[PDB]
RNA sequence: ACCAGGUUGAUUCUGCCUGACGUGUGCGCUAGUCUUGGGGACUUAGCCAUGCAAGCCAGCGAAGCGCGGAGCGGCGGACGGCUCAGUAGGACGGCGAUAAUCCACCCGCAGCAGAGACAAGGAUAACCGCGGCAAGCUGCGGCUAAGACAUGGACAGGCUGCGGCGCGGGGAGGCGCGGGCAGCGGACAGGGAGCGGCUGCGGCGGAGUUGCUGGCCCAUCAGCUGGUAGGUAGGGUAAGGGCCUACCUAGGCGACGACGGGUGACGGGGGGUGAGAGCCCGGAACCGGAGAGGGAGCCUGAGAAACAGCUCCCACGUCCAAGGACGGCAGCAGGCGCGGAACUUGCCCAAUCCCGGCGGGGGAGGCAGCCACAAGACGUCGCACGGCAAAGGAGUGCGACUGGAGGGCAAGUCUGGUGCCAGCAGCCGCGAUUCCAGCUCCAGGAGCGCACAUGAGUGUUGCUGCAGUUAAAACGUCCGUAGUCGGCCCCGCGCUGUGAGGAAACCGCGGGGCCCAAGGCGGCGGGCAGCACGGGAGCGGGGGCGACAG
């Protein structure tokens, strides 16, 4: 129809949240955060289906009430909450901290990190802009925004920014050569190293990605988010490490080559 | 959603062939069926796994004879009962996809409990040995079942034996 | 026509080819809507005006038991063949009956000449009920 | 199989747990909800009444005295 | 309402379009806010997103700039000239944009023989512009959109811009 | 990747009819168990009794006896649900555009006037009374709150005109920002349960416009068009626009099918059926659109031209004390009517989720009931247990029809009746191997038969792939324009490969001992003559031949 839709069907929903056909008409329709709805899932979707705090809404419901859950460093005591890619899951009951990321199954996944890299989160930049008085201020692609950064950042860069603190903390560019995780399309959740980028001018840059293994794929520009320079990772990895293993090396194992 | 579904047997397109009609029922009174569809059903079950192979054999990509042939044999082999093939990649597939083609529908209608039962003699009255089914006699390792059309797999096949 | 970009000039000229079709020439002209009766509805039910003497073709000789029978949704009046023998006496005058065609694509099956439709159900109980008595007719 | 929870505290038990399982070990039976078909009555007849139930009550029978 | 939408319209063939839905609030228009002279009325509409517009119903004066030099003011409107699309909306002094008006020139000429004691030459470069202006004639255009923005701010008629004008009235 | 019966004395054909198979709609007969799904779409977007379906709150907090909960204030009610009338492009799908635009929740940022400021003014509802009135509804008086409505006070953002260099971004600019002169204008006087207001930038969530393109039939619809096509200018709008107006050009579309008509036409994801090319269907889960008896107009709001909002008209219907007052079940059950054709006026928020700042609400939704409507599996009565919101079922645990029997077509030249009657039979046919029974037998089997529609059968619509001497069919001839097709030699475009991006459901495949199965659940794939890159050939362009082309 016409207007906010406040409801979600529950074939309507993302494949990536891994919702069954069978659990309902409804699935959780999320606020409207920092992530767009195509690159977010709820908290609540991770607190009963990843990390089965709550079996129930009952259970959920205080878990948020009691606000022991804790994303980006902020409380964020809200069923629907668009938690996206990067998004570091914090719960000091358990000591537990999670970065929110990708799967090989094009699925989201919630990888647990160190107590010391959930201090930090990584932002690719959406656009770059001079505020009123000249403050040259900077937007992500979360919806978050920092002011006073390094002239050099432009756009499509990812920027390290400390959780604890509101500062950018690490700048890293969009180059040759550069460690990026593929967001949006048929490689979702590839890790793999940019090998040329072809401008086009008008519309739609795309980049030319070969992974660790050799596998070369292409994407556009903005579907590439850049995790790391040539020499490190600046986050941890997840199981599988992006690798995205053929269906016939799938085949080759269970009966060999 | 709603969950899916399909159609498990299929309709002779000549109903009434004379030929047809005593080549069925001596496949039918050999397992001793209910129905015809019964048989009909693994007549199609065999039918589009011969189809399956059929376009395997035919295809272009060899990584499709060994994605999805070493499937079917593997299918053929642990669930089914073939029992022979190596998986080897030295395309004894090839070999095997061709032996697909040979299988009959009484090749998978032998597999079933009401069949295994008389194949260890433990109830040797077929046509009414199906009651010790139907009144949970027939125990495999530690679940009895009363469903005669069980389609026992390959190590399940000597594990059978009567319980009271 | 059969060069490579007759296309349109194919699918032009292969339609207009298509109306002479005589299966399809009643979808196009939609002749299931004129005539009500059986087309585009099946069981068509309605009241009963006369018990019809109508004579087989020959060289068969007898006398189906036809009725007219005039339609509750429309007001026609169309002629209906009374099967099962005998049944035309458990049928009466003013009883609301359901026809059914014959299976001939709105033809005249076998002896019969005009008479397109047959009666199924009288008074909301079936013909097959009464020609062995399963059921009562209220 | 039984799914089976270890619970450290009644209190915790009897809050986080949904009420029809409190009615299964205790029957506590701590909040009565009328009836589904009761409730709706009584609610659909609160919405119209503007004010107080009094100011109303009093005007609806100082007319039916009348 | 007035409507904003071409469902009444025909397509570029010539066929006529069937009109079906009712009318829809997304495409509406309203009427021209006629703006005159008078004293400053001007109308408030919260319009679409609650934003507010407001129009100008009547208006006295406008903030008319002098190009040339930098300098402006608030000049009373006395009567349009002058108006592009119709002679009519001249005929009743209606205030739209573009409409060449004819200004109070009291308080331009007061800085304009100012600038005239300084610097001799600068009267003789436009003859024409400081020869209406002992006559008291002086024109402008209005540049705002009166009935979006609520105002008729515009800049002094000079040079060729002027003789094209005076001209056309 | 199939044919069989039927024109003849017999034959070979053409040819259609019919059988044989799937599918879905209805009927009929019949019926043991379980799981799962579906079910007033078609005719009547027909009419509706009764009940229910959208409410909530934390600011202020009256009555009532600190508790309390009225009203104000706020948020939602524009979502879901239902339906498919309209709609042949205002849709939808694919690819875009918005440098032509607006915005609530929410998120991230910056901010919010010293004014007497240890501070804010008048009200009103609730309430207290007094009433009117059949009812629906409403008046008078008295007081009294604020995160309601004001006052106070302008550092900025903002608006408009003019000026105007740069620095950033973008494919492209006064788009952002800094620097100017004017005219306007404009963000905290809140609280001892978490805070809450307001302004701007950026999102998110929406939304409006919009480009290209694709998709039914009719030529017994061949010309159509006047705001029509364009220009200038203004208006109007959130916003580009003949959107509108003023003046002016004479355009615009069409056999590459305009225009007009038809549609028992919502579109799509898809479904059915076929070896395939195709043909047919898409009411129906998801997405988009549209509607709420027919209409039109509007208020409030961020968002409606809203309908379980208003105003009016029309058509139906109801109550009245005769002054007036009301109703819109294409929400959920249920009734009537319609028809061939479609369920209980059950229980509940337990699950799925939504509104609300939480305790609440939810006929969304689930559970059960009804129905052989469908898929799948399996035969020929009461405790305890078990599960369940609750109940019931699952799970332990004890004490046989339906149709036929001449051929097609499987199975009777058995018995009795019937004697061209009655009847049967899709076709051929019989009048006792065909009627009607009995027996036996056959087919499928808890299902089966029938009708209708559709696909295949059908190379009887023929692109693949028909036929045109005589079977149906070359127009009497010739000219002829669009159309379609077209000689030889010697960058652009078609075509094509890969790739991007493209929802799930579905489908294909692959697993996967739900007891099996249909499944659930998890993997992997496909879709697009749009986009990007590649491509040795093909075509253009231009010369040279001069074709048993002219
Ligand atoms: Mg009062
Ligand atoms: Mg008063
Ligand atoms: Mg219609
Ligand atoms: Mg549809
Ligand atoms: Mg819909
Ligand atoms: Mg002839």
């Amino acid at each position: 129809t016409r207007g906010p839709r406040r409801h979600l069907k529950r074939l309507n929903a993302p494949s990536s949240w891994q919702l069954d056909k069978l659990g309902g008409k409804y699935a959780p329709k999320p606020s409207s955060g920092p992530h767009r709805l195509s690159e977010c899932i709820p908290l609540c979707i991770l607190l009963t289906r990843k990390l089965e705090y709550a079996t129930t809404t009952k259970e959920l419901k205080y878990i948020l009430r009691k606000k022991m859950i804790k994303v980006n460093g902020v409380v964020r005591t809200d069923k629907d909450f668009p938690v996206g890619f990067m998004d570091v899951i914090s719960i000091d009951t358990t000591n537990e901290n999670m970065r929110l990321l990708y799967s090989n199954n094009r699925a989201f996944m919630l990888h647990n990190i160190s107590s010391e890299e959930a201090t930090y989160r990584l932002c690719r930049v959406s656009k770059k802009k001079m505020g009123i008085g000249g403050i040259p201020y900077i937007y992500t692609q979360d919806g978050s925004t920092f002011r006073y950064c390094d002239p050099k950042i432009n756009v499509n860069d990812v920027v390290k920014v400390n959780i604890k603190e509101k500062k950018v903390v690490g700048f890293l560019p969009f180059k040759s050569g550069m460690k990026v995780f593929i967001t949006k399309g048929k490689n979702l959740g590839c890790i793999g190293v940019i090998s040329g980028i072809e401008k086009h001018m008008g519309s739609h840059d795309i980049a030319y990605v070969v992974d660790a293994k050799g596998r070369s794929f292409s994407t556009r520009t903005s579907n590439a988010f850049i995790i790391g320079d040539s020499e490190s990772y600046w986050i941890s990895l997840p199981e599988g490490e992006g690798i995205k293993i053929s269906e016939l090396e799938k085949s080759n194992i269970k009966y060999g080559e | 959603a709603r969950p899916k579904y399909s159609k498990r047997s299929r309709v002779p397109r000549k109903p009434y062939e004379k030929d047809r009609l005593i080549d069925e029922m001596k496949l039918l009174g050999e397992f001793g069926l209910k129905n015809k569809r019964e048989l009909w059903t693994q007549e199609k079950i065999c039918d589009d796994i011969k189809k399956r192979a059929r376009d395997l054999l035919i295809s272009t990509d060899e990584s499709e004879i060994i994605i999805n042939g070493r499937a079917l044999l593997n299918k053929l082999i642990k669930l089914g009962i073939f029992s022979d093939v190596d998986f080897k990649d030295m395309d004894d597939i090839k070999r095997n996809l061709e032996k697909v083609l040979d299988l009959t529908a009484s090749h998978f209608l032998r597999r079933r409990l009401q069949h295994r039962v008389f194949e260890a003699c433990l109830a040797k009255s077929v046509h009414h040995a199906r009651n010790l089914i139907n009144h949970r006699h027939i125990t495999v390792r530690g679940c009895v079942i009363d469903k005669p059309g069980y389609m026992v797999f390959a190590e399940n096949e000597g594990h059978i034996e009567i319980n009271k | 026509m059969k060069g490579l970009y007759c296309a349109k000039k194919l699918k032009r000229n292969r339609q207009a080819k298509r109306r002479n079709d005589p299966t399809y020439r009643k979808r196009l002209l939609g002749t299931k809507y004129k005539q009500d009766i059986i087309g585009v509805a099946p069981q068509a039910k309605g009241i009963v005006l006369e018990k019809i003497e109508v004579e087989a073709k020959q060289p068969n000789s007898a006398i189906r038991k036809a009725v007219r029978v005039q339609l509750i949704k429309n007001g026609k009046k169309v002629s209906a063949f009374v099967p099962y023998d005998g049944a035309i006496n458990d049928i009466d005058m003013n009883d609301i009956v359901t026809l059914e065609g014959f299976g001939k694509k709105g033809r005249s099956k076998g002896d019969i000449p005009g008479i397109r439709y047959k009666v199924c159900k009288v008074q909301n109980v079936s013909l097959l009920a009464l020609f062995r008595g399963k059921k009562d007719k209220p | 199989k039984c799914k089976v929870r270890i619970y450290e505290s009644p209190e915790m038990l009897r809050e986080i747990e949904r009420d029809f399982v409190v009615k299964r070990k205790t029957g506590e039976e701590v909040r009565k909800k009328k009836a589904r078909r009761v409730r709706k009555k009584e609610r659909k007849e609160k919405a119209k009444i503007f004010g107080t139930l009094r100011r109303h009550l009093k005007k609806a029978e100082k007319r039916a005295q009348k | 309402g007035l409507s904003r939408s071409n469902r009444h319209k025909r397509t570029k063939t010539g066929a006529k379009k069937p009109i079906f839905c009712k009318k829809r609030k997304f495409h509406m228009a309203r009427q021209p806010s006629n703006t005159k002279i008078g004293e400053d009325k001007l109308q408030e509409l919260r319009c679409r997103g609650g934003v507010i517009k407001k129009r100008a119903l009547r208006l006295s004066s406008g903030n008319f700039t002098c190009r040339t030099h930098g300098f402006s003011y608030k000049t009373k409107i006395m009567q349009v000239m002058y108006h592009p699309s119709s002679n009519e909306l001249m005929r009743t002094n209606t205030l739209t944009k573009s409409a060449v008006i004819k200004l109070d020139s009291k308080q331009f000429k007061e800085k304009f023989d100012s600038i005239l004691s300084t610097d001799s030459e600068l009267k003789n470069t436009d003859p024409l512009f400081f020869s209406n202006l002992d006559a008291g004639k002086l024109y402008g255009v209005i540049v705002s959109r009166p009935g979006q923005c609520g105002r008729a701010d515009g800049y002094i008629l000079q040079g060729d811009e002027l003789n094209f004008y005076i001209n056309k009235f």
